[PDB]
């Protein structure tokens, strides 16, 4: 019910 | 020094993410265990199902429920917490 597709990039 | 990079959740649920992650960092040395702590807590307080990723180097693509997503920095680690299902 109300979905989103999110991508994330981590480089710390 | 928490730093929110991408939040979708409520200011309240957001405060619980930081706090919860803080206790896990004060207690666990291994990212996997830190991820577990946070996940288990959210499954309890906000009902299943959550997933957590903790680390310094990784990229991800996931499907989550709106208003139930947060990516932030705490210490020298990055935490991705989101609910799907």
């Amino acid at each position: 019910a109300e979905m989103k597709d999110t991508g994330i990039q981590v480089d710390r | 020094k928490a730093v929110i990079k991408n939040a979708d959740m409520s200011e309240e649920m957001q405060q619980d993410s930081v706090e919860c992650a803080t206790q896990a960092l004060e207690k666990y040395n291994i990212e996997k265990d830190i991820a577990a702590h946070i996940k288990k807590e959210f499954d309890k307080k906000y009902n299943p199902t959550w997933h957590c990723i903790v680390g310094r180097n990784f990229g991800s693509y996931v499907t989550h429920e709106t208003k139930h997503f947060i990516y932030f920095y705490l210490g020298q680690v990055a935490i991705l917490l989101f609910k799907s299902g």
